[PDB]
């Protein structure tokens, strides 16, 4: 209880708490003996465990082994998170934005099982997943259909005008190794929308890239970067980064 | 090389028992003396050469048998292949028949 | 290959598809120390 | 990448930002493809892993620079970074046979090393291995004949610091070794075994007279030292004798420096008769006080001094007859041989850490670094502290440049002023340093410092040095806006711990002992004049078990007591179940001596064994025992002869009764010859005799295949018995016992194995299992049958040495916990308060659930797999 | 092969003192002498040998 | 599986000790210059004046334009080398 | 396999004094398997 | 060469031949990562350059 | 790019010897650390150097050479020998080189 | 001087000879490799 909480804390630790109290010495003095203590409870621990190996049940505290791999054993990975998180989640402050806690609220949240020691899924999938749930808390919506049908109109970046749906057709019209305005059953008057989607252009890209920029003055010009350019601030995008990072191309 | 090495380490105790006997005087008389006052640190010098030129020794002797031991691995590697030629070529016969 | 039977029975979802069907009751295993198996049941009063 | 770009555009509100600044902010990486799959907790590792290697490289400023100054982050790199590396540590502790070597061990001794070199050849037959062993055999008995000659003692508290000594072997000429015996690991007089160092040869050309060498420690550096005689002849008809004094040291690479030479003789020390010397360090004008005296019945009536510089030069002490006569319980007589220790400081000071505080947001810590006096004045050295972190107020908290305050420069902001008892000296850190320590790291916590470099302080004048230098007050000073000060009282003060005698004696059959405060301790081991007996018959008769039951003679005058005491009670043991039982002489209240502490036992007599010595010079004994609650009475021992082992059985009016011995017998008197110890002071030796040798030779021939002599040396140390329990031929097998008490200081499974020596019994276990699945491993591939009914019979007899193959549980008490709930402090908190409190005995278990905290422990994976090898082997033998 | 070239290096302070013990007169009473003025460079040259 | 994520975070280690992949800059104050001008010996003449005046303090620099002469420094090549590799290195971690 | 299993003690109840025998004294290195015991007894008549 | 050069030397030796858990030890005897975002040099003259 | 730590122009014999030791392969902690206290030997030698006399090159001692003759701690003492070059001392200050 | 250091002594300036850092790397270096190479070691004294 005295020298047990002293046990993960550093000499600086102990030093940084009771200034007043502690003095420099008496600090240092109790850090050793917190950890000679540490080192003699594990070695008790260790002493006792070793007198149930199976070598050694002829000569002969047996209570619970578990197999290797398993998620309750003392060397899982489930152990080494739970050490690590252990360690980590006091390294920035509870008011700061760098927390551990902060930026990621499902690790505390996180339940330590086999099937979570076991089973595989697509890391890519619970990035989407990790995403999804931040950008929908923000805008309200509970929905997933509803946010994808919101966010097939938006422009606030260079990736945002898309359309799951069609980014869905021409995957799989471009898998059959099919060419919309090559058929026999078109209508010939509308070729240019064909092949645009042909290309693979969402309708909101295309809106984008039907407009007639140039030679636009006035405060039209204002609304037309208000439109295509929701967010962000224009003389924040004018460095090459910004245009690098926002388009997502290299600045090469 | 191990019998070589042993005689090279069982040498300092009676190369310094030599110059234990130096440490007494032998001139005699009227002058005295004649004492050896150096002989014990060249018995001390010539037991640590005679130990390294002993350990030099037994470190060629681990060198050999290591290089026997891989002469014998690479003849295990040339008997496997053999043997599985000997198998390939009977596989090869059974197809001509 | 029984114990992930019994293992898969007491935590898992066995006998698929339904259990508990056996006079409104129920028996599950307990096992412990590598070397017993206990019982403990369970029951219901007549709703429905 | 829709949702990548829409996040910044949305929740960081930074469209300019990087991709890649979205896997340093939420720890979860987005340009993987579709196809790399991971499980879920292997991902919050990497996740976790990635935040820790960007808060410890500064990519994440803000962080608590005291949780990285931490064992976990200080090995962080090493062993905790990686899962792998973190498991092959952390089972290292409690499975050591995994990773123990036979061949490889640390401080693993010459003999074993030049044994180790002539086994490493191919072919071993009974020739070399039996000339190796005698060779080995040769070197063992070199180093057990070691008389200890003299010593030096490091402190002036022989509780505390080391002793170093020096001791010849039985040759002519003699080969001089030195030990150094570690007091920090010396509880109740009893020094663990690794308190020890090897003997290590003095390599240097050696030849004293009168049988005067004495070690000498001169910052931290071994010092030896001897007087040498050299038999001359005058230019007249006489003839004199020229004396000459000694001094070499080790160097670095542990070879030994060319010794110098300084003439002593002036007419007086050719008239002495068996004079000896005196050397020792000196904390106040470091030197090397070397002192020649002339013996009588009493002490030095002429003697003769000298200083040795760091420069090494001589110096010529015109007086020591002043100075020897404050050390003269270190010097020895015509019967007596003693240890020196240091000479003190005349003069011991004291520092008083508060008189007031000023403004508590800066801790204002100095520390005394060094302090001694000079002739003439009281020099000092001094670092300083302050806190200087976060919520300075107000805030920007934008960029520092090293209304508010001053943020900038800081000359001359800190300053020492030491009051004396009328006048008073200001320095300043703008007098003294041009190394500025700058308030950016700026980043909370960062402490910083301000070195006075040598502060002599001039000077002490009309004061009674050193009577009443009781000097008022020692102050510093931060001057800055919003800093304050704090003062410190000086309680310099001369002192003199007077007669703590630490000495050498012999027994004259034969043994060795250090007899200091309350205590002996036997140095040498009379086993190699009795070994010589029983090594005639060869290795068969040396590693039996009646060669490790070998008598000792005593130390000197005294008794064994071995002492039965009752079971616990609640009432009369108190409520700690352990204990520690004293000695005295006894006028009663001068002291009594811990010879013994440990755990009683519940529903079980516990018998202590003990060896009381007579150090005091009906020559009376008493002996008590301390509990939780209370002390107990005294037990006298007397003897009416000068008989050794007679002392009075149950002895006079006194019931002779503790009140926790409960029994009629106590006596435990006789058998003056003891077993031979593997925990004293040559417990290393005897432990590579008896078991690492057998276990270096077994593990040797198990490699290059001779697996019928292999097994042969794996019997000298384990062979079954009629019962179903093996019976073990090494002794501190069969009586397990710890030889090393502070096994976690350092990376190693040989230390961990030394603590606790079952797990030598299950490497034992495992080299032989390793012998027979190999013997039935070439068994099977002489694929015809008798040679394959011999396979299954070796691996059936592993099999039988394994038993029965533990089913793992699955079905557990193992809930599904919150990374949250299983990583909370008070679970480890509770934890080790409860483990700490049952391994001092403050009471009972509850009746003993959780021994291991909230994760279970596993199988040894290398069992386990000798498990699945002998399955797989004896299912295609049957088939 | 490290240690044994240690050992070879960890030789010439020892051999230099016995070339320095030998610098001292053996023989004494009315004939004076026996130092070996050669045993420095000696010594030297077993050291570089 | 685990090993490669050991890999990932060696690389993005070593990453973050280079920083930020430094731009090289084409559209540039350079001019095409003629090997007559380029190579005039009063172009190195007032380059070494300049930088031995401001060496010996001799007044304050005009303010700061041309320290390297007419020839722009580079990047080390090596530098360079290391962010490619890294690059290629993570790129076939995420692939 | 009795003789293997009376000499490592998973036969309780063996005769000690039959155990420490010249024959089981001898037993891993020369009696246990049939080719070092007629190897073995070879050496006596036909040393050559 | 005390300070610097033994410790780049055997930093650099112990990269080749691959032992990467102590050339990593070696190099932090010199260059060390401090919790502010510069680094921590250990060497004196690499600290005050 | 050019820099080697291995090879170093006005490298000592100390650094020289410490890295003939450090050629092999097998690094582990103890043969690492006894070349380096083998190093802090030789190292310890050339630092306990005094001055005992020395000898100027010209007249002018702003100018030329200075050589120096230091021995060492021993006994018996080992004589060595430096060179001290004024025509890089400006300000009565040597430069390193 | 008295404690340890040599100097030139020439024209109107002084150049310290020697050192005195062997004399106190002694007790530093007992602690080992961490000991030497530590920065206190770097920070150590030289009298004037």
């Amino acid at each position: 209880v005295t020298l047990a909480d002293f046990m993960p804390m550093s000499l600086a630790e102990i030093r940084s708490q009771n200034t007043g109290r502690l003095s420099r010495e008496e600090a240092q003095l109790l850090h050793r003996a917190a950890q000679k203590e540490k080192q003699n409870n594990i070695l008790y621990t260790a002493r006792m465990l070793t007198r149930a190996n199976p070598l050694l049940k002829k000569e002969m505290r047996a209570e619970k082994f578990v197999a290797p791999g398993a998620v309750s054993s003392m060397f899982s990975p489930a152990g080494y998170l739970t050490e690590l998180y252990r360690e980590a989640r006091g390294l920035h402050p509870k008011d700061s934005d760098r927390n551990l806690d902060k930026r990621r609220q499902d690790l505390a949240k996180l339940v330590l099982s086999q099937d979570n020691l076991d089973n595989e899924i697509s890391a890519l999938s619970l990035a989407n997943e990790q995403l999804e749930t931040a950008l929908m808390a923000q805008t309200g919506k509970t929905d997933k259909n509803k946010y994808y049908e919101t966010l097939a109109t938006s422009r606030r970046s260079g990736v945002t005008p898309y359309n799951a749906p069609f980014e869905g057709i021409h995957n799989a019209l471009a898998q059959r190794n099919f060419v919309l305005p090559d058929n026999i059953l078109s209508n010939p008057a509308k070729f240019a929308i064909l092949a645009a989607y042909d290309a693979g252009i969402s309708p909101k890209l295309y809106n984008i890239l039907t407009e007639d920029t140039e030679s636009l003055t006035g405060s039209d010009l204002e609304n037309s970067l208000k439109r295509n350019f929701p967010k962000v601030k224009i003389k924040d995008l004018m460095t090459l980064d910004a245009l690098a990072n926002y388009y997502e191309l290299p600045a090469d | 090389y191990l019998s070589s090495a042993i005689l090279s380490t069982s040498i300092g105790v009676l190369d310094m028992a030599a110059a234990a006997a130096d440490m007494a005087p032998n001139i005699f008389g009227v002058a005295v003396g004649g004492s050896r006052w150096g002989g014990i640190p060249k018995a001390i010098g010539a037991g640590m050469s005679l130990a390294a030129s002993a350990t030099k020794i037994t470190a060629d002797n681990i060198s050999q048998s290591e290089a026997w031991r891989r002469r014998r691995q690479e003849w295990e590697i040339q008997k496997n292949n053999a043997e599985s030629e000997i198998r390939q070529i009977d596989a090869q016969l059974e197809a001509l028949a | 290959d029984i114990q992930a039977l019994i293992a898969a029975e007491i935590t898992g979802r066995l006998p698929t598809p339904d259990v508990y069907n056996d006079d409104n009751k129920l028996v599950i295993p307990a096992i412990n120390t590598g070397g017993k198996i206990t019982f403990s049941e369970l029951a219901k009063t007549q709703s429905d | 990448e829709a949702l990548s770009g829409e996040y910044r555009s949305l929740v960081m509100n930074n469209p300019v930002a990087d991709r890649d600044d979205i896997w340093r902010n939420l720890l979860v990486d987005g340009k993987v493809s579709a196809e790399i799959t991971t499980t879920l907790l292997a991902d919050a590792i990497a996740g976790i892993q990635l935040y820790i290697n960007r808060t410890i490289a500064g990519d994440e400023p803000g962080a608590d620079s005291d949780a990285l100054e931490r064992q976990f982050f200080k090995d962080w790199d090493a062993c905790n970074k990686r899962y792998s590396t973190w498991a092959g540590v952390s089972q290292l502790v409690y499975y050591p046979e995994n990773f123990v070597d036979p061949t490889l061990r640390t401080g693993q001794t010459g003999m074993m090393n030049t044994m180790l070199e002539q086994l490493s050849q191919s072919e071993l037959n009974k020739d070399t291995l039996e000339n190796g062993f005698r060779q080995y055999l040769t070197a063992f008995e070199q180093v057990a004949d070691l008389k200890v000659v003299s010593g030096y003692h490091d402190t002036v508290n022989i509780n505390q610091g080391n002793t170093w000594f020096i001791g010849t072997s039985q040759t002519e000429p003699k080969k001089y070794y030195w030990r150094k015996a570690d007091h920090s690991k010396c509880q109740n007089g009893r020094f663990a075994a690794n308190a020890w160092s090897d003997w290590k040869e003095i390599t240097c050309a050696v030849n004293p007279y009168g049988d005067m060498v004495r070690p000498v420690i001169f910052h931290s550096r071994l010092y030896l030292l001897w007087i040498e005689k050299q038999v001359q002849k005058d230019n007249t008809g006489k003839d004199t004798a020229s004396f000459t004094l000694k001094l070499t040291h080790v160097k670095y690479d542990g070879s030994w420096a060319s010794p110098f030479s300084y003439d002593i003789t002036e007419k007086n020390i050719s008239g002495w008769k068996k004079t000896g010397l005196y050397c020792a360090a000196s904390q106040e004008d470091n030197s090397l006080l070397i002192a020649w005296y002339q013996i009588e019945k009493e002490t030095q009536p002429n003697s003769f001094g000298l200083h040795i510089q760091p420069d090494m030069s001589c110096k010529k002490e015109p007086n020591i007859a002043g100075i020897l006569a404050t050390v003269t319980h270190q010097l020895d007589t015509e019967t007596t041989v003693r240890v020196n220790t240091l000479l003190n400081r005349i003069s011991s000071f004291e520092f008083t850490l508060e008189k007031q505080e000023g403004n508590k947001e800066i801790d204002l810590v100095i520390s005394h670094g060094d302090y001694t006096v000079k002739t003439e004045n009281s020099i000092s050295a001094l670092i300083l502290n302050p806190t200087a972190y976060i919520n300075i107020t107000p805030y920007k908290l934008f960029s520092d440049i090293p209304i508010a305050q001053v943020k900038t420069i800081s000359s001359d902001d800190i300053s020492m002023e030491i009051e004396l008892n009328s006048t008073k000296f200001e320095t300043i850190t703008g007098s003294d340093v041009g190394l500025r320590p700058p308030l950016y790291p700026t980043v909370s916590r960062e402490t910083l410092a301000f070195p006075f470099g040598k502060l002599s302080i001039t000077i002490p004048a009309g004061a009674d040095i050193n009577n009443l230098d009781c000097t008022i007050k020692v102050r510093f000073k931060n001057t800055d806006v919003l800093a304050a000060t704090t003062t410190y009282k000086l309680v310099i003060k001369k002192t003199d711990p007077v007669q703590k005698v630490i000495s050498l004696y012999t027994t004259p059959d034969g043994a060795q002992y250090m007899e200091w405060d309350g205590y002996r301790t036997r140095l040498n081991t009379l086993f190699t004049r009795q070994l010589i007996e029983r090594a005639n018959n060869g290795i068969d008769a040396i590693l039996s078990p009646e060669t490790q039951y070998l008598p000792e003679p005593k130390p000197g005058q005294g008794t064994y007591v071995t002492l039965i005491l009752k079971p616990y009670d609640k009432n009369t043991h108190g409520t700690n179940r352990a204990f520690t039982i004293y000695y005295s002489n006894d006028a009663t209240g001068s002291g009594k001596f811990p010879v013994y502490s440990g755990s009683l036992s519940v529903t079980d007599n516990t018998e202590v064994k003990l060896f009381i010595p007579l150090i005091k010079p009906q020559d009376t004994l008493y002996l008590n025992a301390t509990y939780q609650k209370e002390a107990t009475k005294q037990i006298l021992l007397f003897r009416t002869d000068n008989n050794p082992e007679g002392w009075t059985l149950d002895k006079s009016v006194n019931n002779g009764t503790f009140a926790g011995l409960a029994e009629n017998g106590v006596t435990g008197l006789l058998q003056s010859g003891e077993p031979m110890d593997f925990s004293g002071a040559n417990a290393l030796y005897f432990w590579e005799l008896f078991y690492y040798t057998p276990m270096m030779v077994a593990t040797r021939l198990l490699q290059e295949q001779n697996f019928t002599e292999a097994n042969r040396w794996l019997s000298y140390i384990w062979q079954p018995a009629a019962s179903g329990a093996g019976d073990w031929r090494v002794r501190p097998l069969k009586e397990d016992t710890s030889w090393n008490a502070d096994p976690l200081d350092s990376v190693d499974p040989d230390a961990v194995a030394q603590n606790d020596p079952m797990h030598y019994k299950v490497s034992t276990l495992m080299k032989l299992l390793d012998l027979l699945i190999a013997r039935g491993d070439k068994a099977y591939r002489m694929q015809e049958r008798d040679t394959l009914n011999e396979a299954k019979m070796w691996y059936m007899q592993a099999l039988g040495l394994l038993g029965d193959k533990p089913v793992s549980i699955f079905s557990n008490g193992w809930e599904n916990p919150s990374l949250s709930n299983a990583a909370d402090k008070t679970q480890a908190k509770q934890f080790h308060d409860e483990i700490s409190r049952i391994r001092s005995g403050g009471l009972l278990p509850d009746v003993a659930n959780t021994l291991t905290g909230l994760f279970r422990p596993q199988q040894n994976e290398k069992l386990l797999g000798y498990w699945q090898m002998l399955e797989m082997r004896l299912f295609n033998l049957r088939n």
